[PDB]
DNA sequence: TTAGAGAATTGGAGAGTGTGTTTTTTTTTTTTTTTTT
DNA sequence: CACACACTCTCCAATTCTCTAA
């Protein structure tokens, strides 16, 4: 009688699916997940008895924001629903499908069955979202293989790189040459399902309808190049690297260089042999779309401020290993909060410099004030060329040590031998706070703002006490002063 | 855009040019069969000005020092010359999407 | 045009016969059916693919010639022509499979319901009142596996000896693989879905590029005259693993005068990630033409490039036990040390100091447990093969010279970027053997100080802002300026490496080529033996073999001793002397680094030992290799 | 007034014609300028 | 070269228009 809904190649029902997950989207309280992994001791009333993603889509509504995180393992910990957890992971493109608009059905059912006070419109309105997570096992990027394409999976890596954000069409919008109609026409599979003839009957014509892109509307694809983890290569080569797709609110979600776990559909595409025609390469452009990405009191304040000890107590806490130098701790600490500053000149800024024989725990001073210090840089006076420590331009901005760390320590190491070109660079950094270039169209001034925490050897042998520091160093005046 | 057909010698007038280059599809004149073969008037034809200029994010907006991404802007009529290298400037106009013509 | 011959072959013998082999096959002799029992594995999923030893075929033919009927010589086909046979085996056993006896747990496969939604379809149409392309179904690869020599699948050939004439045939080649593909996704059948009438329609593709359906053909379609669009679904497509492999001729091979030739190897289905970059292989596979397709096919003309289908691969290259085998012989430390390169003779203190890298000291919260040993002093020593015998017996040990830091490269060979990891990286949680360590540029030289500092190295380009976690215990090596050491002058005089970073070395150890006339005939008459005698001397004591001393260095190194009261009583004791004796020429003064020198050494003899804890009858040992080396410096 | 036979115009099958496609691009030498050697 | 796509040409029959007798 009913004509079934059925996942195609599966004998899955959507009504069971969807029945099945909105009687888990409420009634689970979080109990039942300290159940499944026990710990079952540990059970506490106040979080475990609530009703979790009612509380969860209580603060979706009030905070206008449309997107859930899931746990898989929760469809796990719930008897109707362990087998939609494999759906899950078998069938991910239609079982989000499904959760998505169910979320929207139960945002809704929470306040016109609830009868509560509320704009309908602004919920009617929303694309809603299921973020799954945790979904299974993690896996090396180099163990995936065509058993994997349509399947949820698990990666860890680090980001190489991100394209700048790319626009991929989901309403394609034509107009009639002749009679001026338009159409918002829906984009499938991504073909646009154009139109033969105008739609106004009035009107019939063929071939005259014509696409306006600017009047189209946009989703946001983002490609990521995805590094396999260090940890897990196999030691005679080479790490992998994958390209991800992100989108929508997803997009822009990770800096360069991040660490990341993501969880994301594995997919696979023909790809054009020539760009004219249709024959397409018999081995397929592989990557995954990903649906979740995750990142790798005042009081308390009063504790510390009232007290009689306090600048030796700071003193002898930022760098605890460290035997003595008492001093030396004391003038870093002041270096760390910093003076004052003011616009309409001085600041804030404060500049140290280490001198002694390179047998000594000095270095490891430095270290810990990486360590401690907000933003900063740890380098060391050979460590780099000049441009390298400040900045250049390229095939566009090179940026070094002594810059990108306003109000932040830049350590440098082996300061009595940096070569005098980079000795050269800080004059205008260290009086100025300021740096000037001007080159291919750029003429430009960019600002250094760093308290610089120097540490330099004697020249060959030990430090001789009786001869002066200028000389001991051999290293300039204005520069020292 | 203003065209003359090669065909008949009649003339089109005011046609509107998206991204790409665009001729008219059918001839004015109801004795001529044409649909191409199309020589622009010249004379008759309008121009506006028109410039790209290359922007980036700025050196002390980027939130860790990471790359600069950019983007392409056009100025059209007076608004061309404006700005010049190096420089900060606001822009004020539409977001668009432009084909790969 | 189109003529046609009269071949000396019968592919209806050479089935009947193949299907007549793998019914009636058992390997008996080595007192059912040997692939009728493979192929329940396959029935019940618990295999996914079919080796055919040609091995076997000759004991069915030898056998068949016993019992006087002459089997069709079906080596001699499937050696001469491999590839059409891979067709005839695979309907053989299609023919021949049997029912599965295991559960499946069948309607979690996709194929499962579309196949049968199809079955049911053509029933219920043919009421009234191939099915489909059988590669799709196969579950399986095939793959066949030469003959050893009891002929031309036997006899490895270098690369340069596999000539146009081998095309078609079954072939070994010996070579290393130089560098292999990420695995990528292959087609061999295409699902498509028409719309309109839901029907299902299969291409199945045999060449480097296809062409897509888009219009439907099936019956109900066509009949009711319904232009029906084809969608491809992934989904029910059948993809197979392929990766792309090349593989070059050995050094002994190439001819005087020539370069090392090439040739891809394709490797596909579950053979796929058996071969490694730099392993020594003899491939098995079948050797091809990859004919180009489209426009290139026409302006390339008669001269095709070529391939080698993989088909079988051979690698050239008790433990819980065997760790008492060598504590229950006693004396290990210097039995260890003297095994260490036994090659060389003499310089006992320096493999006595070397053996402590491989062991280390240990990590705390951090604070580094891995130990930095330089050796210095003249060229002709040879510490060039100590740190490569330290290559080779460390686990993770890497090898490098100054003739090293993690970067961004740009395009390496496919034209694409990536973070590449350098020596200090590939070095994680083990031995950076860095030789020339003085030919080095600042760049790296100053990257050396951030892994002793920081157990990390630091990126700083395209965006790259990453630190990478590279904990290594750096063994080091020198030569001097002017050709040979002045015993005039320091180490800072006769190498550019400065105080601030050669001193941060737990052992600095200057070894020499004094000359010497007892020491250089025992040197000279090691040497002229190995001009007459192609293998090592008589050692004189018999040495550890490297795997056991590995067995025992793993399991040694995760004891992790703890110190004992009169351990920390003892070492201020040497300590303060040694400060007291540096107030009293160089630059080898007594820093706090050779505080913990010291702690890091006696935590490396207490490992060597298998302990929980150790008295300082051990750390008088670490005190004697430090006053072994300053004495080494004047001397 | 319905309904059925004969005349005219339009749709699209399908036959025919014409065009573009491989494709790379670092490497190695030679030079001339800045500056960091 | 040859094989897909782009585009025009031509014929044939399918549908709707128009007139006549039942
Ligand atoms: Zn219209
Ligand atoms: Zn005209
Ligand atoms: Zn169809």
């Amino acid at each position: 009688s009913e004509p079934l809904r059925i996942i195609w190649g599966t004998n899955v029902s959507i009504q069971e699916c969807t029945t099945n997950f909105r009687n888990f989207l409420m009634s689970f309280k979080y109990k039942f997940r300290k159940i499944l992994d026990e710990r079952e001791e540990f059970i506490n009333n106040t979080t475990d008895e609530e009703l979790y993603y009612i509380k969860q889509l209580n603060e979706m509504r009030e905070l206008g924001t449309s997107n859930l995180n899931l746990d898989a393992r929760n469809l796990l910990a719930y008897k109707q629903t362990e087998d939609l957890y494999h759906q899950l992971l078998n069938y991910p493109q239609e079982v989000i499908s499904i959760m998505d608009q169910t979320i929207k059905d139960c945002m809704v059912s929470l306040i016109v069955d609830n009868n509560l006070d509320y704009d309908l419109d602004e919920i009617e309105t929303k694309f809603y979202k299921v973020r799954p997570y945790n979904v299974g096992s993690c896996k090396g990027m180099r163990e995936l293989n065509p058993n994997d394409i349509d399947k949820l999976i698990n990666l860890k890596g680090l980001v190489l790189r991100s394209t700048p954000v790319i626009p991929d069409m989901k309403v394609a919008f034509f107009k009639c040459n002749v009679c001026d109609h338009t159409m918002a026409v829906e984009i499938d599979r991504g073909v646009i399902q154009e139109p033969a003839r105008c739609e106004r009957i009035d009107c019939n014509e063929p071939n005259s309808m014509s696409l306006i892109h600017n009047r189209c509307s946009f989703a946001d694809k983002q490609v990521i190049k995805l590094q396999e983890t260090p940890d897990f290569v196999p030691d005679g080569q080479t790490p992998h690297s994958i390209s991800l797709c992100v989108y929508d609110e997803l997009v822009d979600s990770c800096r360069a260089g991040d660490r990341i776990e993501v969880t994301g559909t594995f997919r696979s595409i023909p790809i054009r042999a020539n760009s004219r025609q249709r024959v397409l390469k018999s081995l397929y452009k592989t990557y995954v779309d990903v649906v979740h990405v995750k990142k790798v009191d005042l009081a308390k304040i009063r504790e510390v401020a009232a007290r009689e000890d306090l600048y030796s107590l700071l003193a002898r806490s930022i760098a605890p290993s460290i035997y003595e130098l008492e001093d030396v701790k004391k003038g870093i600490l002041l270096q760390l909060f910093g003076g004052t500053n003011k616009t309409f000149r001085y600041r804030g800024d404060i500049n140290i410099l280490l001198c002694g024989d390179p047998s000594t725990s000095k270095s490891q001073i430095l270290q810990y004030v990486h360590k401690i210090t907000p933003r900063g840089v740890y380098t060391s006076g050979k460590g780099s060329s000049a441009v390298g420590l400040t900045a250049y331009i390229t095939r566009v901005l090179e940026s070094g040590a002594l810059v990108l760390s306003d109000g932040g320590v830049c350590c440098i190491d082996e300061f009595d031998k940096m070569s005098d070109s980079t000795r050269s660079v800080l004059h205008e950094v260290m009086e100025q706070q300021t740096i000037s270039i001007a080159k291919a169209g750029i003429i430009t001034t960019l600002n250094a703002r760093s308290s610089i925490l120097a540490s330099a050897n004697p020249i060959g042998s030990r430090y001789n006490p009786n001869l002066p520091v200028t000389e001991n160093i051999d290293l300039p005046p204005p520069l020292l002063s | 855009a203003s065209f003359t057909c090669d065909m008949c010698r009649a003339i089109v007038d005011n046609v509107e040019q998206s991204f790409k280059y665009t001729e008219p599809t059918f001839c004015p004149n109801p004795s001529c069969e044409n649909r191409a073969f199309w020589t622009l008037n010249v004379t008759r034809s309008r121009f506006l000005d028109w410039q790209k200029v290359r922007i980036q994010e700025n050196a002390n907006e980027i939130p860790t020092g990471s790359m600069p991404r950019t983007l392409d802007v056009i100025l059209r009529g007076d608004s061309v010359e404006r700005a010049k290298p190096g420089d900060r400037c606001k822009f004020t106009g539409v977001e668009i999407v432009v084909p790969d013509v | 045009a189109l003529p046609s011959i009269q071949l000396p072959v019968d592919y209806n013998n050479l089935f009947n016969e193949i299907t007549d082999f793998l019914v009636t096959f058992k390997q008996d002799t080595l007192s059912g059916p040997k692939y009728m029992a493979m192929l329940q594995k396959v029935a019940n999923r618990e295999l996914n693919s079919v080796i055919i030893d040609l091995d076997d075929i000759l004991q069915y033919q030898n056998e068949k010639f016993l019992q006087g009927t002459q089997a069709d010589d079906l080596v001699s086909a499937i050696q001469q022509n491999a590839n059409h046979f891979t067709e005839l085996f695979c309907r053989a056993i299609d023919n021949n499979m049997p029912l599965p006896t295991k559960e499946i747990d069948y309607k979690d496969d996709v194929l499962d319901v579309i196949l049968n939604q199809r079955r049911l379809r053509n029933e219920r149409m043919l009421s009234d009142r191939e099915l489909f392309p059988p590669n799709l179904t196969r579950r399986y690869f095939l793959y066949f596996k030469p003959l050893s020599q009891n002929a031309i699948s036997s006899k490895p050939l270098s690369v340069r000896q596999i000539k146009g004439d081998f095309l078609g045939q079954l072939i070994t080649v010996r070579g290393i693989i130089t560098r292999v593909s990420d695995v990528k996704p292959a087609v061999e059948v295409i699902a498509y879905t028409c719309d309109q009438c839901g029907y299902e329609v299969f291409q199945e593709v045999n060449s480097r590029t296809f062409t897509p359906l888009s219009e439907c053909t099936s019956e109900e379609c066509s009949q009711n005259q319904t232009k029906g669009q084809l969608f491809m679904s992934t989904r029910a497509s059948k993809f197979s693993a392929f990766q792309e492999c090349k593989i070059q001729e050995l050094s002994q091979q190439v001819p005087v005068g020539h370069i090392p030739r090439s040739l891809n190897i394709h490797v596909n289905g579950t053979l796929v990630r058996s071969l490694s970059p730099g392993d020594i292989v003899d491939v098995t596979g079948i050797f091809l033409p990859a004919p180009y397709t489209g426009f290139k096919a026409l302006k390339a003309g008669l001269l095709t490039e070529t391939y080698l289908e993989a088909q079988f691969v051979r690698q050239h290259k008790d433990v819980e036990e065997r760790v008492m085998e060598l504590i229950t012989s006693g004396d290990v430390y210097n039995r260890l040390a003297k095994s260490i390169a036994p090659e060389i003779y003499g310089n006992l203190d320096v493999k006595k100091a070397l053996l402590l890298l491989l062991v280390g000291g240990v990590d705390k919260r951090k604070i580094r447990g891995d130990i930095n040993v330089c050796l210095m002093g003249d060229p002709g020593v040879a510490k060039s093969q100590l740190l490569k015998a330290i290559c080779k017996i460390s686990p993770r040990g890497v090898y490098t010279t100054g003739k090293l830091t993690a970067a961004v490269m740009k395009d390496p060979v496919t034209d694409e970027m990536i973070l590449e990891g350098g020596a200090l990286v590939l070095a994680d949680n083990g031995i950076c053997c860095i030789d020339e360590f003085d030919k080095m540029d600042e760049s790296d030289r100053t990257a050396i100080h951030e892994v002793m500092e920081q157990q990390t190295i630091s990126i700083s380009k395209a965006g790259i802002n990453t630190t990478l976690n590279a904990r290594t215990s750096i063994l080091a090596a020198a030569n001097p300026l002017y050709g040979r050491y002045n015993p005039r002058l320091s180490p800072l005089d006769n190498i550019n490496l400065p105080a601030a970073l050669l001193s941060r070395f737990d052992i600095l150890f200057l070894m020499l080529d004094i000359p010497s006339r007892d020491d250089d005939e025992k040197l000279a008459e090691h040497v002229t033996y190995v001009h007459m005698h192609n293998k090592q001397p008589d050692l004189d004591f018999t040495p550890v073999e490297p795997s056991k001393m590995r067995e025992y260095i793993a399991y040694a190194k995760t004891k992790r001793p703890v110190m004992s009261e009169a351990v920390n009583d003892y070492v201020v004791q040497a300590y303060i002397r040694l400060r007291q004796d540096s107030k009293r020429f160089s630059f080898g003064q007594a820093t706090p680094r050779t505080l913990l020198g010291i702690i890091r050494l006696s935590q490396a003899l207490a490992k060597l030992r298998l302990a929980d804890m150790v008295d300082i009858d051990d750390v008088e040992e670490a005190l004697r290799l430090v006053r072994v080396s300053k004495e080494s410096l004047y001397q």
